[PDB]
């Protein structure tokens, strides 16, 4: 009965071939999906397309529109007309 | 844990495998390679069985072994035609169809 117990213990050891194959397939599919995702992540250029339209990059326009009435940068005719009216 | 100690494989090529583009699906590629290995091993074992029966024919038949085991010799020599994986040094007269 010692050999029978040893065989049962060895069978309790090892791994289920069905579970091993399923895990292998799942792991390979996951790696393939993630690697194509990382390749498309790397494919993007460093300079974005819309960077010239971004609000953060176009920060001078708002400030200068706010500050356009300061005497240091006024159009002379604007000052003339505001004096006239 | 394993259920019982006897091998369970399928005697059919894995599906979703494209011979034109075998490298498109990695799982299909690897399973097809494993199936090809299994088929080659089956052919090798068939040749080994033929070789064993040939050797026992040669042992049982004495001086008159050239005509009694001629069919077994021919069967073994045709069965060993495409056994190997890298036996390209073997002459094509015995290793090529």
């Amino acid at each position: 009965f010692i050999m029978e117990f040893a065989e049962n213990l060895v069978l309790k050891l090892m791994e289920d071939p069905k579970e091993r194959d399923r895990r292998f397939r799942e792991h390979v599919y996951r790696v393939k999906d993630r690697c194509e995702k990382t390749k498309e992540m790397w494919s993007y250029p460093m300079r974005p397309y819309g960077f010239w339209t971004f609000e953060r990059h176009n920060s001078q326009l708002a400030w200068d529109a706010q500050i356009s009435q300061v005497p240091g940068r006024r159009d002379p005719y604007d000052d003339l007309l505001q004096h006239y009216s | 844990g394993r259920k019982k100690g006897y091998v369970e494989f399928d005697e059919s090529p894995p599906d979703d495998f494209d011979p034109a583009n075998p490298y498109k699906d990695p799982v299909a590629m690897l399973e097809m390679r494993e199936y090809i290995v299994r088929e080659k091993w089956i052919q090798i074992e068939k040749a080994k069985i033929i070789r064993e029966k040939l050797r026992w024919c040669y042992r049982i038949e004495g001086v008159n072994h050239l005509q009694k085991c001629r069919h077994l010799v021919n069967q073994y020599l045709e069965s060993t035609r495409g056994i190997g994986w890298g036996k390209d040094g073997r002459h094509p007269s015995l290793h090529a169809p």
